[PDB]
């Protein structure tokens, strides 16, 4: 049924092109200056915001680039918004650009700090998928979140507790939790854990046994490539009727629309424009944890490790000056795609025959083979 | 260490998942 589910992504997403189109028209920005990746962000974040205000605003002058710091009716945002949805609230749209910006975050940083400090082993990285995404992100702004983002959570409910209406929270969460995993043990085990009222060390001692046993039995745990609001809005600009001709985030579609996007970064004097547009691109996939190797394979080019990685972060701070600073055109295009899975493998090779598709292989037509004989560059982006 | 251990896979092909 690609009806609803197809077309009315895609609303979702003219929603957000047609906002973002609306709201440069009012900063008066320019074209290069609304591919600008970096006020793009500093757009989606000030209407999360105002859903739940200003920003950096970045401006062309000849030669050299200058920062603005503006502000802007906290309410007028939310009218222009639902103004582009139709009045409509589009919740959907919002946890869109809610998860674009974890994606990113789960791949421009490494959340150790707080692991240890609830007491989860730092090593856990590959687990901590949506650790940054607010709780207001909805039904299907959960369903991306790693094993490990789940425990990290409870974790701390139950710690602070054991150290009225939350019980109804505490085990759905675990029954979100349970339906991550996709074996007998794993799933009963998790029930062994709900059934305490007030589950003390038993439990949390108990599930940071099952975030490990995640490390080799996986979970399912969807990926969604969200696009930042500048691609949506160019794309809906450019004429995509995407309602019309509907829109997938686990399909080709996002590939696609990257694969004409026109979108610039702001980039620090020493830092590497090739290794920029690779962050970036990492985040459009919520490719933080995958192995790099793939993530190469389908890039079409080295997906260098994180350590490796010349850059600090995609936004820009405010202690950093304009005059030592220039901007890069990012490289978002891949050489093949792959259908963003859900499920973790189970028995070593997983997802087998499942393979790679070119960029002409619109229908789910014929698959691809990756054969990895060959000199990689690791598998842990951390 | 301090570093990763596992792979979150975030692709559906035939990959040996490393841990």
């Amino acid at each position: 049924n690609a009806t609803e589910i197809r077309a009315s992504v895609g609303k979702m997403i003219d929603g957000i092109g047609r906002f973002y189109i609306q709201m440069c028209t009012e900063l008066k920005l320019s074209d290069y200056e609304g591919r600008l990746i970096q006020n793009s962000l500093t757009i989606e974040r000030m209407v999360l915001s105002a859903f739940d205000t200003g920003g950096p605003i970045y401006r062309r002058v000849d030669g050299k680039w200058r920062r603005e710091l503006i502000l802007y009716d906290k309410e007028e945002i939310r009218r222009i918004w639902r103004q582009a949805n139709n009045g409509d609230d589009a919740t959907a749209g919002l946890t869109h650009m809610m998860i674009w910006h974890s994606n990113l975050n789960d791949a421009t940083y490494q959340r150790t700090r707080a692991l240890v400090r609830t007491g989860m082993d730092p090593r856990m990285c590959s687990l901590m998928q949506g650790s940054t995404l607010p709780r207001r992100s909805g039904a299907a702004g959960a369903a991306v979140k790693g094993v490990g983002t789940m425990v990290m959570e409870l974790i701390r409910m139950i710690k602070r507790g054991i150290n009225r209406r939350t019980r109804i929270a505490y085990e759905r969460m675990c029954n979100i939790l349970k339906g991550k995993f996709q074996t007998a043990a794993q799933r009963t085990m998790v029930d062994q854990v709900r059934e305490s009222r007030n589950p003390g060390n038993a439990e949390f001692e108990d599930l940071i046994f099952l975030a490990r046993s995640a490390l080799i039995l996986r979970g399912s745990v969807a990926h969604k490539s969200c696009l930042p609001a500048c691609v949506y809005g160019s794309a809906v600009a450019s004429g995509y009727d995407f309602e019309r001709e509907g829109y997938s985030l686990v399909g080709i579609d996002p590939f696609r629309l990257l694969q004409n996007s026109q979108v610039y970064s702001l980039i620090r004097p020493n830092e590497n424009p090739a290794h920029k547009s690779q962050l970036v691109w990492m985040a459009c996939h919520s490719a933080a944890f995958e192995d790099l190797r793939v993530s190469s394979f389908i890039r079409g080019t080295k997906v260098v490790p994180r350590g490796k990685l010349s850059t600090r972060g995609v936004q820009i701070a405010s202690n950093e000056n304009m005059e030592t600073m220039e901007s890069s055109t990012l490289e978002l295009r891949s050489r093949y795609w792959a259908i963003r899975t859900r499920s973790g493998g189970n028995t070593d090779v997983s997802f087998q025959g499942r393979g790679v598709f070119e960029l002409s292989d619109e229908k789910a037509t014929s698959p691809i083979v990756p054969s990895f004989d060959m000199s990689n560059e690791g598998s842990y982006f951390f | 260490s301090s570093g990763q251990i596992s792979i979150q896979p975030t692709f559906s092909v035939q990959r040996n998942l490393p841990f």
